[PDB]
RNA sequence: AUUCCGGUUGAUCCUGCCGGAGGCCACUGCUAUGGGGGUCCGACUAAGCCAUGCGAGUCAAGGGGGCGUCCCUUCUGGGACGCCACCGGCGGACGGCUCAGUAACACGUCGGUAACCUACCCUCGGGAGGGGGAUAACCCCGGGAAACUGGGGCUAAUCCCCCAUAGGCCUGGGGUACUGGAAGGUCCCCAGGCCGAAAGGGAGCCGUAAGGCCCGCCCGAGGAUGCGGCGGCGGCCGAUUAGGUAGUUGGUGGGGUAACGGCCCACCAAGCCGAAGAUCGGUACGGGCCGUGAGAGCGGGAGCCCGGAGAUGGACACUGAGACACGGGUCCAGGCCCUACGGGGCGCAGCAGGCGCGAAACCUCCGCAAUGCGGGAAACCGCGACGGGGGGACCCCCAGUGCCGUGCCUCUGGCACGGCUUUUCCGGAGUGUAAAAAGCUCCGGGAAUAAGGGCUGGGCAAGGCCGGUGGCAGCCGCCGCGGUAAUACCGGCGGCCCGAGUGGUGGCCACUAUUAUUGGGCCUAAAGCGGCCGUAGCCGGGCCCGUAAGUCCCUGGCGAAAUCCCACGGCUCAACCGUGGG
């Protein structure tokens, strides 16, 4: 789904796992609900900024639910402004 | 309506036993893809499927289909002329691997190496029954086994092509 | 329109939703309402498949028949009794099975003016 | 060379129908003019009335299939045989 | 939605009695209404193109039919949609060639060649009898043709009898009757392209026709329906039957 | 092809749940997908909204014309050809497009019309007379911006109209033959009434001519094509929807219909459905089928074919054989384009392109041929049907990116030396356009000339060392790793797996005996109600006689094709196609 991001939020891994996970909150262009998507990778949040077009899918948790050490987050971004996240994580391409 | 793949993927891609066995096999025959081995195993398995359905089958159609099966197996050069249904289960993958066109041409001495036979087949330097075939995965019938011959226009047809010297020395050597 | 089609209710009672529009092959036509007059006025009607059918809107004469089988063309004075409806006899309406009074006397109509275009009856 | 597999006779159309094979080992598929002018010899046929429809060049084969007509009069071919193949054979500009 | 009479027929839906390749193209010749049913006939165009190979392209075939070089039942027909059905005689005088249309053992139609002398006789099953004004008797055949005869000659015919019809001039030659022991060639069913003799006629009420039992040459007994039974001789077939 | 394994514990065994391991369908990253052959692409949301182009025409053999050309002869002129347009013969009720409704005799099967219709088509018997009348086109003038639209002159037929008779209809009476198991119908006679046919023809041969040959007309009786209506059975969820239905259910007598019937209407009655779940709601075109599974089964109806339904929503007519008619008409609702404001036109859920929508689907392409349809006696003509051709990491089949001798090492392979083929590409030659293209098939020039994705602690077992990161950064489907030495995070190297594909996500079957009839549990893990009675339902002792409803064996019709299994033949093989058997 395609969404527009509003705010950057960092959360604490559930114990005993400790770690500051970066994620964003997005309003869906389709209907307008508000949902958080996790950003995987290293230095991902640096690319993303306020008011950014994004594309988002499900996290692939058990029954689609949460994964591992992050709580309830059901989604991850794949493309930001029609540019795929992973290569920007690799840095091969450039964000617009 | 969609056409199905002709091969069956292994139920698990990382069993050490099966992986190394397949490795030994494709080492022996120098195939390009495990897909090829899988296809050959597939037609082996379907031969056996027919055999097993028929061995318990009763009825005139069953007998006729059984005779058709036996006849085609014989015609492929995979069985003796006195073969009986009971033995067809004992057919191994290697029985079909030998019957591969590429293995036959290498076994005719016309190639020093399996891959050289492949290069000839793709490059068309071989002819069968007066018609050229470019596919090293084709399965050869018994009746054609004597007609496997150099393609006429092929430079290898002449007895002076320098590679053919090395081919002959490998044959006799 | 005049639509001679499915009852909107099931035999049990569940109301039936329609799923398609009506069809011209399925509609009917107006009632003739044949009446007593001084002259015969008739309308021919083109019908399904190009057929024809003539329709008496006013009737003046009738073909009465004796039990022997001999027919008399005669006039029609008035209708005695209409078993189909009570309003019809009051309004000189002519329909099959009606009891009619002619110069000869009492006759029973054995023909439908609506479809036949003529009125035949049996002297009683 | 040319070897005839079949010659049959459409009497309702007054024409000969010829199936043949062309041997061309190692040499390109022949042009229409040569095959016509060379087939015209060994059945004693008029060039104008004769038309060749298709010469199929087989993959990986030195034998090409060939199939051709032979009519008996000028008018019949114009009446029946459609203009395109006449243009291919040159019988019509 | 559809709104009345068709004018097309896709190849895939064609009847199973036609030796026509089905996935080569999509459109076929819809037969116009005619003597024989869809299930027991084929357009003449396919006869010209496939079964005789005289025409490769339908346009050329139609041209040859326009020339009127073809004699079906002693009548030229230009309609390239003519249903040429069962037990018809196709005659080409330009070639002096004569075939009869007959089904297969599988349930498909073939042109069995016949002698020229036989080409003028056509046996017709008597489908039904009727009285027309003037007290005249009109007989409707299996192929849909009709023959008128006198009241006195009414008992000469009964339904399910075979009349050897002289198609060139429409003259009645002989009437093979339906009685025990006749020679009968089957028309439809699993017993298609069978020829045998009759032992019994099964009188079936409740909507089910007469099941005749046929005894083959080798003596094997089987059953088929009345309407599928077509008599061709009292004890031997009067026509060449494969 | 009937396969597991990891995670509850200081340690073990159960329970059950979850996670990996496979196929199928949609979206997407990276990478290319070079070569070919079969197969698909608004495929679920907006059946929401459009500029544009096209798609449905053909008739000179009905007829009269007018325009122009030819030729002849010409005071009179005929024929031939083309254009125009005319009533007129036909068609635009097929085919193309889609799945909202619809839970239904819409539909699958079998019957089912004796209660229907039917133009073009076929067969058989008969008939084709007389008479009259009309107005287009063309010429004289006209309006309005238009759309569109006036009057006068004369003109044609197979046009229209009246009559001739048959013939159509309905009834009474009286009979007899055909059909058929059946009923009654049809056949004939008599009697009563209304309605109530035609068409000739362009040319040529013989005949002075008529006439015959060819085409065309009409009545009647059949057939055939297509369609109308009746029926048993089959095929969803909900009870936190339990009572329901008034032309409701049946009877009498009629009406209208192509036709039977509550389809309607007047009267007479009190029915009919529902716990082997009506009613109501939710949901949804039905089938051939397809994905998965060892199979029992589970799930789904997008792509082709068959049937059903629709043309923004509703509603109503005319023409007609066939219609309520995507490319015909009228109003209302709705939003849009033109306009002297008077007037006008509306529908790309037809094909090619657009707007919107959204994660999410192609060219404003060419020929009328191949096959088919309408036309016409024929030639032949139109078709966004079709055919091909285009973009696309749809489905499936094949195939390549070098081979060989040789020294050293990386001795798995690589490196260099020698020799060898030309994968792809370029020029010519055959299809090929039914005009290109298709780039296929062979020749000649000749190149070593295109390979990436994921992973490397374990479940999956398989793929290990170095540098940096230090409970931050981050990884991770589950365990879990990381607080300074990390084989588990990131870079490199090394390695493994697959392969022109691989990876991530989503949904479906197996995994799953975690849906259990095959084949599950209920003392301690969640699961037996506190006990008893009993209606329907389900399951029920043995022996003798009968039956054949079930059950079983044989036998005819039928369950259409395409898809599926098998042998054979063609395409180089394959896929695909054909023939034959299931």
């Amino acid at each position: 789904a395609r969404g527009i991001v509003l705010e950057k939020i960092a959360v604490e891994a559930k114990q005993p796992n400790s770690g500051m996970r970066k994620a964003v909150r997005v309003q869906l262009i389709k209907n307008g609900k508000v949902v958080t998507a996790f950003c995987p990778g290293d230095g991902a949040i640096k690319f993303i900024d306020e008011h950014d077009e994004v594309i988002i899918e499900g996290i692939g948790g058990p029954k689609g639910g949460s994964m591992g050490d992050i709580p309830g987050i059901r989604y991850k971004v794949v493309k930001v402004n029609r540019v795929s996240l992973k290569e920007l994580v690799k840095g091969r391409k450039e964000k617009p | 309506k969609r056409q199905r793949k002709k091969y069956e993927t292994p139920p698990h891609p990382w069993i050490k036993e099966r992986l190394d066995r397949e490795r030994v096999l494709m080492d022996k025959y120098e195939l390009k893809n495990k897909k090829e081995l899988w296809k050959h195993e597939t037609q082996l398995k379907n031969f056996r499927r027919r055999a097993r359905r028929l061995l318990a089958a009763r009825g005139k159609q069953a007998e006729i289909e059984r005779e058709q099966l036996l006849a085609r197996l014989k015609r492929l050069g995979l069985l003796p002329e006195d073969a009986v249904l009971d033995d067809v289960l004992s057919l191994t993958i290697e029985d079909i691997l030998e019957r591969r066109l590429q293995t036959i041409v290498y076994k005719k001495g016309l190639a020093r190496t399996m891959r050289q036979a492949r290069q000839l087949i793709v490059h068309g330097h071989i002819e069968v029954n007066g018609q050229i075939i470019r596919s090293p995965s084709y399965l050869v019938l018994k009746e054609e086994e004597d007609t496997i011959t150099y393609a006429r226009t092929s430079p290898f047809a002449n007895p002076q092509h320098p590679e053919r010297m090395m081919i002959e020395k490998a044959k006799q050597g | 329109a005049i639509w001679q089609g499915r009852s909107l209710k099931k035999p049990s009672g569940g109301r039936i939703v329609l799923a398609r529009k009506k069809r011209k092959r399925e509609l009917g036509r107006e009632p003739s309402n044949t009446r007593v007059a001084e002259q015969d006025k008739r309308k021919i009607i083109r019908t399904y498949g190009g057929n024809r059918k003539v329709r008496l809107t006013a009737a003046a004469y009738a073909n009465v028949f004796d039990k022997s089988g001999k027919g008399r063309k005669v006039r029609i004075i008035r209708v005695i009794e209409n078993p189909a409806n009570r309003q019809f006899a009051r309004r000189n309406i002519i329909t099959k099975g009606a009891i009619i009074e002619t110069e000869i006397g009492k006759a029973k109509v054995t023909s439908r003016p609506g479809q036949d275009g003529v009125v035949n009856a049996i002297l009683l | 060379e040319i070897r005839i597999k079949e010659i049959k006779e459409n009497k309702l159309i007054g024409r000969k129908e010829i199936y043949f094979e062309i041997y061309h080992p190692g040499e390109p598929t022949p042009s229409r003019k040569d095959v016509k002018g060379k087939l015209v010899a060994m059945l004693d046929l008029n060039p104008e009335t004769t038309v060749i429809q298709y010469i199929r060049s087989y993959f990986g084969s030195y034998i090409s299939k060939g199939y051709a007509k032979a009519y008996d009069s000028k008018e019949r071919m114009l009446y029946i045989e459609p203009e395109y193949i006449l243009i291919r054979d040159g019988l019509i500009e | 939605a559809r709104k009345g009479p068709k004018r097309h027929l896709k190849r895939l839906a064609a009847p199973t009695s036609w030796y026509i390749e089905r996935k080569a193209y999509k459109w076929a010749v819809r037969p116009r209404p005619g003597p024989h049913n869809m299930r027991t006939s084929i357009p003449l165009l396919y006869i010209v193109r496939d079964y005789l190979g005289y025409a490769k392209t339908a346009r050329e075939a139609r041209k040859i039919l326009n020339e009127g070089k073809f004699l079906v039942d002693g009548r030229v027909r230009k309609d390239y949609k003519f249903p040429v059905g069962i037990m018809d005689v196709v005659s080409i005088p330009e070639t002096g060639e004569h075939y009869r249309v007959l089904p297969n053992r599988i349930g498909k139609l073939i042109l069995h060649p016949i002698s020229e002398d036989e080409a003028f006789i056509k046996p017709l099953r008597i489908r039904n009898k009727r009285m027309i004004k003037g007290a005249r008797v009109q007989l409707n055949f299996h192929d849909g043709t009709n023959h008128i005869v006198s009241i006195a000659e009414k008992d000469n015919y009964f339904t399910s009898y075979t009349v050897l019809m002289k198609v060139p001039e429409r003259e009645i030659l002989e009437v093979l009757p339906f009685e025990k022991g006749a020679y009968v060639f089957v028309t439809q069913g699993k017993n298609v392209a069978r020829k045998g003799r009759i032992v019994e006629i099964k009188r079936f009420p409740m909507g089910w026709p007469d099941v005749v039992t046929i005894e083959d040459e080798e003596g094997e007994l089987f059953d088929t329906l009345k309407e599928y039974a077509f008599v061709v001789g009292t004890d031997k077939p009067k026509i060449s039957l494969p």
